[PDB]
């Protein structure tokens, strides 16, 4: 695999819209600049899927942010999220009709 | 002009969002030539998208908190309705103890 074959599946790997149409061939040159060449091994593998966040997501996590509604740190995320526990409490008084 | 730009907000996400210790961060020149045809594009679309883990869980676990606490709302209404049900449901049932005993 040449350089370029590694950037341009790394592109491909973090859904980048035109990542099927590129050629591994036109990006070997970039790997030739000795002073690049380290940045472009270091960005090969450090970004994954996990690190991508989707534009839709974006948009409402900035609306979100617009409501001015307190964004909760990583934390206080872990509290609640662990404490909401996927209760199936909806079940409970569903329950209670379908006893009825 | 715009190459110049690019290559400043390219080392500030590398350096600040993904992590990378500054001594390692190429010059702002040498950052310059990853901009030259089509490359431009490529690394706009990795500024915006690409986030650290820790950034997109934040992200995510805040827009799965406050969905949640939507439909504990959208819940409510719902509860009305179950109640409004529930109601029905135990007047038909003394309706039904009263006929039996009649029976």
């Amino acid at each position: 695999m040449s350089g370029g074959d590694r950037f341009v599946q790394t592109l491909q790997k973090l859904n980048y819209p035109k990542g099927a149409q590129l050629d591994g061939e036109d990006f070997d040159w970039l790997f030739e600049a000795v002073d690049l060449k380290p940045f472009l091994d270091w960005f090969c593998s450090a970004a994954s899927e996990q690190n991508v966040v989707p534009d839709e997501k974006l948009q409402a996590f900035n609306t979100l942010k617009e409501s001015g509604k307190p964004v909760l740190d990583e934390k206080a995320l872990d509290e609640v999220l662990k404490t909401f526990s996927i209760s199936k409490v909806p079940a409970i008084e569903e329950v209670a009709i379908e006893k009825l | 002009m715009e190459r110049r730009s690019l290559a400043q907000e390219l080392k500030k996400w590398a350096v600040e969002e993904m992590g990378l210790p500054a001594q390692k961060a190429p010059s702002e020149e040498m950052l310059q030539r990853l901009f030259i045809g089509q490359c431009g594009d490529i690394w706009k679309f990795i500024i915006r998208h690409i986030h650290s883990h820790r950034t997109v869980r934040k992200i995510e676990g805040n827009l799965l908190w406050y969905q949640q606490l939507q439909h504990t709302e959208a819940q409510r209404t719902a509860e009305e309705e179950q109640q409004q049900r529930r109601k029905q449901l135990c007047k038909e049932i003394l309706e039904l103890r009263a006929e039996l005993h009649h029976l």
